[PDB]
């Protein structure tokens, strides 16, 4: 039922409701899709549109209909850092966003919310040593969906990373 | 009230170290793991809402020696496709630095109520470090504003070091 509620507000304000995070991007690979699906988190499942009271429009409209609430990121005046450019030069490691593709080009500023600098890594000593081995800190996350933040926390856990890392590949278009 | 993935995580990871404990191997993991922070501190029943709304499901973070034992653990938990998510806190990686908390008769430092052994001392101040226990919602919002930490009551009611309640 969600799904055309989401059908709805995206016709009832034409070029300001974009949609769902998920349906806007994919991983260039599947071995990326855990990875993504961690560093994403919470926001793969946010609807994606261009104002804070657009968002609280369609919030009054899901309201009204007795539907399930939603999160929304209002893109115009998001907090957001630009992408390290000279991380690409790091051995061993891309970033989380250059491993990304999304469907229109404003798109891309909530990815770099969403992912920041953070690297994937091909394994989990790799992101480690990515991580906290250098001088400077870096988040990163293996192919695994362990992550490795700044502030030196660590997480993971792949099998709950995989049965939702799957949900890449099924909303691609039913077929029938 | 606590997640099923938290649960399956702790139950994952028990799992984990008890089969290392039965083959006598990786016993630097076994001596590594120290448990989820609520098993590591005790207070006074009076502090029990505030420090459970200041920690949220890091309660239920894990405190270990280091990054070689989470992820020690983790390709163990994965390799047998172990249910759960996992988060851990390694004390030689903890950034964590010490906080200077304002003198007042109005409020206490939420790590000064809580007793646990000072070995885990970077993980309590990583999640309790930067926060007051204030006697009014009054006073936590001018407190907050006025040395910007996160500040909350005796009865639960926040106010954030940046302004949000």
């Amino acid at each position: 039922r969600k799904a055309e509620i989401m059908e709805s507000i995206k016709r009832l304000y034409p070029g300001s409701v974009y949609g769902r995070l998920i349906d806007l991007c994919q991983p260039t690979q599947k071995k990326y899709q855990i990875a993504v699906t961690k560093v994403l988190g919470k926001n793969m499942d946010a609807i994606i549109v261009d104002s804070e009271k657009t968002g609280r429009d369609c919030i009054q409209y899901i309201k009204e209909q007795r539907g399930e609430p939603e999160t929304f990121l209002p893109l115009d005046y998001l907090e957001v850092k630009p992408t390290d450019e000279k991380l690409r030069e790091l051995k061993g490691a891309k970033l989380v966003i250059d491993v990304i593709r999304y469907e229109p080009p404003h798109i891309k500023k909530a990815l770099q919310y969403a992912c920041g600098n953070a690297l994937v890594c091909d394994n989990v000593e790799d992101a480690r040593r990515i991580a906290f081995g250098g001088h400077q800190r870096h988040k990163t996350v293996a192919l695994d969906g362990t992550l490795f933040q700044k502030s030196g926390v660590i997480s993971g856990g792949a099998s709950d990373l995989k049965a939702k890392a799957r949900r890449w590949d099924e909303k691609a278009v039913d077929k029938l | 009230a606590t997640g099923k993935a938290i649960l399956n995580g702790i139950d994952s990871i028990n799992k984990v170290l008890d089969h290392f404990r039965r083959k006598g191997i990786n016993q630097h993991v076994q001596n590594g793991y120290h448990g989820i922070v609520m098993n590591n501190f005790e207070c006074e029943p009076a502090f029990y809402t505030c420090v459970e709304v200041t920690a949220g499901n890091r309660l239920f973070y894990h405190i270990v020696d280091s990054d070689e034992v989470s992820t020690k653990i983790l390709m163990e938990f994965n390799k047998m496709n172990l249910p759960g998510e996992v988060t851990f806190l390694p004390l030689n990686k903890l950034d964590v630095r010490d906080t200077a908390y304002p003198e007042t008769n109005d409020a206490i430092p939420m790590i000064s109520k809580l007793r646990y052994n000072p070995r885990f001392d970077k993980a309590f101040k990583h999640v309790f470090g930067k926060t007051l226990i204030c006697r009014s919602m009054e006073v936590s919002t001018q407190l907050a504003r006025a040395f910007t930490m996160d500040c909350i009551t005796l009865e639960g009611d926040q106010v954030s070091h940046r302004g949000a309640l």
